[PDB]
């Protein structure tokens, strides 16, 4: 039985490197851009609603089985996170 | 933006409603004389007692600032910025319109 033959590769070609193509968007200074849109009031009331919606999506805990062992070790996560109605 | 707005808007309702008073006279006129106070007193009735009335003679010319189009309607532009502030904090409803207007049917979806 062997391991990964292949490695995991860059997506790099021409002048994209590592999925950019854009040199003012590479790098830490790309992070400065996203950072500024973050003062415009259509971008923070877009994450207002998505952030918004993403918490409010009933979080549970599912066992790996109905086995009562794989219960009661998602019983100990559900207790680990205080699973509860408004999340 | 809505307070820059605000204060563009205020100017250009005074100039548009009221107009900018012009009086051309003859050269002779001079400052400090009694017909230059005629001139000034003019343009200040004009302004502040428009039911006075202008009487000139043939070689004064009266006229307000021709502004060669209508004043532009800016309420739609105020009310984007205005009605922004409350989309900045995520209130998904026009809070500056509210009811008023052609609307969706279902404002109940955007309260929630």
């Amino acid at each position: 039985l062997e391991g990964a033959s292949v490695p995991v590769m860059s997506t790099s070609y021409d002048v994209v490197v590592d999925r950019e193509f854009d040199e003012l968007l590479q790098g830490k200074d790309g992070l400065l851009v996203y950072h500024k849109m973050l003062s415009d009031g259509t971008v923070k009331n877009a994450l207002n609603y998505i952030f918004g919606r993403i918490r409010s999506a009933k979080w549970y805990v599912e066992p790996a089985s109905t086995d009562p062992e794989d219960i009661a070790i998602a019983a100990f996560i559900h207790a680990q996170l205080g699973i509860d109605d408004a999340s | 933006a809505k307070r820059a707005l605000i204060l563009l808007i205020n100017h250009g309702l005074e100039r548009f409603m009221i107009g900018v008073p012009t009086l051309t006279i003859p050269k002779s006129v001079r400052q400090g004389t009694k017909q230059w106070e005629a001139a000034k007193e003019i343009v200040k009735n004009f302004v502040q007692k428009p039911r006075h009335g202008i009487i000139l003679p043939d070689d004064w010319k009266f006229d307000t600032v021709d502004l060669k189009s209508a004043m532009p309607d800016a309420i739609p532009y105020l009310t984007y910025h205005d009605a922004g502030i409350a989309r900045a904090l995520g209130i998904d409803f026009n809070t500056v319109q509210l009811n008023m207007g052609v609307q969706a049917i279902n404002i109940g979806e955007f309260v929630s």
